[PDB]
């Protein structure tokens, strides 16, 4: 069975590629505002240089997850004035200079369907404190949450970098110094990267193009349908809030004291005897900080598994072509374009797909005299008549000839093979 | 507040809300310190000078934020000056705010890096994304090498670190033997 | 862990023998099992981050012996898996607690414009390159290889011929010597 038509799928995959950078506080949190409490916490004080290493430790890591995956090229490009790409139509995924940023269409979608209810200014805590914000607790409690060091702003720059890269000069930029082809010779090249001669594309690249164009607008009604296709990056995003209210709520134990709060065990008991209670306090508020700081541990090494592959996309399909199978989409790849997304990369992988297949009638080889021919690259395929000559993912036939195939040997120890002449110019 | 309530607490069980005795009226208490005082500084043996970064807070704001009437004179000078400077973050203090863009050197955060420049002192500066550089690019026009350079980069990688072992006893318990008698019904965590 | 051995951990003091000679078996029992939970929990702490980073040294390590079947074993055609270019050799050295790989690879230097078009119409028939792309110096055109500047004449071995020459968009007009 051999293809007689083609389509041009474009898949859309999500890699969070980090989370949130976040720090502690141990003298704040365990031990409010209190000296009496404090004083006592600086036996302890190792523990805490261990636990704002590690929080330390990962938050480093997130900033250089983002960088790895974003900054594969220092050349800033900028995609020409001329939209002249042979039909292709490249509006809703390149930048959108109408707008503060430079985000694209596909980019601003894939912002508005992530929430990322986080900066809430210090300040405000102090004055609307009835509402009872979560954010305005975890301040209080110690709990910050640093910014990531790469502006959402500079990620779509670099973005929109690649993007310019790839449609302008194909995966030679990702091999050195840009240089220049015309987009529909790229795409010439793609298909003679999936075994489909570039001829076919000429003589279809109109359709291609318009089957191209298609698709990104499938992706876009498709993004701006549903919120559930970003559940990679919103869990993300909520886990770590999930984690930060926990260890809020956590506070609220005795851990064997006479109560929870500070306060209340220092007006009842006097230093005699409040000394024991709130060691008690002490070590059960530095075990659930060491919980959360060992959680965070765990999270950030999935991340940085995430973030890694996110890499390995971006090198190995954005900056070139991909002969692995499924790494890319399903189908046999053709070009990816990056998106950036909340704490996340978005890959659209364009797939060439075959479509229309038909059955035919094959042999290995032919018997022309006695000597067997073998074809240099396809299959022989038959109508019911004659034979011809077909390249393995298109119905190209072409008449049997001695160019198109090679001899090897006579023509009886091959199982399968039939009788008919070659043509010889 | 209802007749039969004082104390208001919140959901850390710290009480928050207090009706006061003397004046029917409820009041809020809350830290009078807070979290997110970052410092920047070069190492030390090239200089002491640091900047300070608050977070989230307008450095107009910053000195009833942080309180500054009641600390050192040493730390008044890092809550207001002339070199005040915002950033989406939050505000910067202590460093020189640069129009020229640079690599990071020290990164601060929301695209902000700092770094020790030229009279030495700390300046802050929005972090370039390296050399910009547009590409021609024409429907009937191509770029083709015509030599080639054989490069040999180099890369590490760790494979493996140090094989260790820990004995419980000798750690747990020095030399006496009370402890390591007082260690065997633990062995099962030991063990694990 | 050596230097978290000086926390009470709500003992009377951090040093055994403080504790048994000060007081006797009757009272120190309950501060030595204060001691042993907290030095035990600080053991678990520490195994805890060992196998955090054990994890991490599992996936480089990993890294590595895929880098070393792909790359030195071998040539791998994934783009900036060894180096960036084009991948040639890769030679490994041993460090200590870890492998340091020198990718050889391969970097156009000198690039050149050069005016390109899909396909050439000779009379009436279309031809498309079979292993490079037609690049014209300014009169004539010439078949050269993708990554190196080695033109050569256009030719029917060079080329292949597929239907007629007005359904290509950009086609340009040449003849093709025919051996
Ligand atoms: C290959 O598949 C495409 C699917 O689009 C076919 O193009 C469609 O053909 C029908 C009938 O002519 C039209 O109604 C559609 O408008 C076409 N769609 C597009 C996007 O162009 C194409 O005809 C098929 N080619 C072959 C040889 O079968
Ligand atoms: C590429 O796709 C868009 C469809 O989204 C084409 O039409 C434009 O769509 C945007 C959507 O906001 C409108 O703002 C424009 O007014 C539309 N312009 C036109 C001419 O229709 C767009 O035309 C396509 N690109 C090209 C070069 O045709
Ligand atoms: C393909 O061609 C060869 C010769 O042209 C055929 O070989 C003959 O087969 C018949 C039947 O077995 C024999 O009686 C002849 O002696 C063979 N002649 C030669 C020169 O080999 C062969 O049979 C043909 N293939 C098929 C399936 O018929
Ligand atoms: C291709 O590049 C190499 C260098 O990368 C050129 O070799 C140099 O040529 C100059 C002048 O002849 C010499 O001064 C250098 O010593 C050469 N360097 C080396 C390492 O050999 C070479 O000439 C270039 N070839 C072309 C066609 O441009
Ligand atoms: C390439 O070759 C073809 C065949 O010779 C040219 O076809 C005609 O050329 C004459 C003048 O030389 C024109 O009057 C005709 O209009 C052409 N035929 C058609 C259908 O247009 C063709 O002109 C040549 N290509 C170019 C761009 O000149
Ligand atoms: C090909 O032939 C088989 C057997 O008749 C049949 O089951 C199958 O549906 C056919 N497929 C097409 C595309 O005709
Ligand atoms: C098979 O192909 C040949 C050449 O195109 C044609 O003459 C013949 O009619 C075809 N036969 C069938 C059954 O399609
Ligand atoms: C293919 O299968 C059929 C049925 O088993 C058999 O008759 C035929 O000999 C097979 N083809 C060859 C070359 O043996
Ligand atoms: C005494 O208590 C009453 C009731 O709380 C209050 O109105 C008053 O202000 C307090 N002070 C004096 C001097 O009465
Ligand atoms: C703090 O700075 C921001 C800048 O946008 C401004 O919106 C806000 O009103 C300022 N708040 C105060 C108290 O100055
Ligand atoms: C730097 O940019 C700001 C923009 O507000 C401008 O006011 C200032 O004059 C600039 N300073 C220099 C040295 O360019
Ligand atoms: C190739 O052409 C473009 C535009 O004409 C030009 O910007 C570029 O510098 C040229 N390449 C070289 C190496 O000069
Ligand atoms: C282009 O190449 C041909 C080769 O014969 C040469 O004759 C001609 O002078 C060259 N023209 C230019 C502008 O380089
Ligand atoms: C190529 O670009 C030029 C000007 O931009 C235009 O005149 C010409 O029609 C275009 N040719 C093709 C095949 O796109």
């Amino acid at each position: 069975a051999i293809p007689t038509n083609f389509t041009i799928s474009v898949t859309t995959e999500i890699l969070p590629v980090s989370m949130t950078k976040t720090s502690v506080d141990c003298t704040m949190y365990i031990c409010g505002d209190s000296t009496e409490c404090s004083n006592l916490l600086l036996q302890y004080g190792s523990f805490c240089t261990q636990l704002n290493r590690a929080l330390t430790g990962i938050a480093v890591e997130q900033d250089k997850n983002t960088q790895e995956v974003f900054a594969q090229v220092k050349q800033i490009y900028k995609t020409p004035p001329i939209k002249d790409f042979g039909g292709f139509n490249f509006s809703q995924i390149l930048p959108d200079p109408s707008k503060p940023s430079k985000r694209s269409f596909i980019e601003d979608l894939l912002f508005n369907k992530v929430t990322l209810a986080d900066i809430k200014q210090y300040g405000d805590c102090l004055g609307d404190i009835a509402a009872r914000d979560l954010i305005c607790a975890q301040k209080f409690n110690g709990l910050t949450v640093l910014p990531p060091l790469l502006t959402d702003e500079m990620i779509a720059q670099y973005t929109s970098a690649l993007l310019a890269g790839t449609i302008t000069s194909g995966w030679t930029f990702g091999a050195g110094a840009a240089l220049q082809i015309p987009f529909a010779m790229q795409m010439a090249y793609r298909f003679n990267g999936i075994g489909v001669t570039q001829n076919v594309l000429y003589e279809n690249q109109k359709l291609i193009a318009n089957q191209f164009n298609s698709a990104i607008g499938k992706i876009q009604d498709s993004l701006s349908s549903t919120a559930s296709a970003l559940g990679k990056l919103q869990d993300v995003v909520n886990q770590n809030a999930q984690a930060l209210n926990t260890l809020v709520k956590q506070l609220s134990s005795n851990f064997g004291a006479i109560s929870s709060v500070l306060n209340d065990i220092l007006s009842r008991l006097d230093k005699c005897e409040a000394e024991v209670q709130i060691d008690r306090l002490i070590t059960g508020r530095l075990q659930s900080l060491q919980t959360y700081v060992t959680q965070q541990l765990i999270r950030a090494a999935e991340i940085r598994a995430s973030a890694n592959l996110a890499a390995t996309k971006m090198s190995e399909c954005v900056l070139g072509q991909s002969k692995r199978v499924d790494f890319c989409g399903k189908g046999y790849h053709l070009m990816s374009f990056p998106q950036s997304a909340p704490h996340g990369v978005v890959f659209l992988h364009v797939t060439y797909v075959p479509a229309q297949e038909k059955n035919f009638t094959t042999a290995p080889a032919i018997c022309h005299d006695g000597k067997a021919h073998f074809p240099r690259e396809g299959v022989f395929v038959s109508n019911g008549t004659h034979w011809f000559v077909t390249q393995r993912n298109f119905y190209e036939p072409q008449i049997i000839t001695t160019d198109n195939t090679f001899v090897s040997g006579n023509c009886d120890v091959v199982i399968g093979i039939v009788n008919n002449t070659v043509y010889d110019p | 507040f209802l007749p039969f309530q004082q104390f208001g607490r919140d959901i850390a069980d710290t009480t928050d809300a207090v009706r006061d005795p003397q004046t029917l009226e409820i009041l809020d208490i809350t830290p009078c310190s807070f979290g997110g005082v970052s410092v920047i500084t070069p190492g030390t043996n090239t200089s002491n000078q640091v900047a300070v970064l608050y977070q989230d807070v307008n450095c107009t704001e910053v000195p009833v934020a942080i309180h500054a009437d009641q600390l050192t004179p040493t730390w008044r000078v890092y809550s207001t000056g002339s070199n005040v400077f915002q950033t989406r973050a939050g505000c910067l203090i202590g460093a020189e705010h640069v129009n020229n863009s640079y690599e990071c050197d020290i990164p601060i955060g929301a695209g902000i890096c700092a770094s020790y420049q030229t009279s030495q002192s700390i300046i802050a500066y929005t972090m370039s994304l390296g050399a910009e550089n547009s590409v021609a690019y024409s429907n009937n026009s191509i770029a083709i090498p015509t030599n080639f350079t054989i490069s040999v980069t180099t890369e590490i990688l760790p494979v493996s670190m140090t094989k260790t072992s820990v004995d419980c006893t000798m750690y747990i318990c020095g030399d006496s033997t009370e402890c390591s008698n007082l260690l065997l019904q633990y062995g099962s965590f030991c063990t694990q």
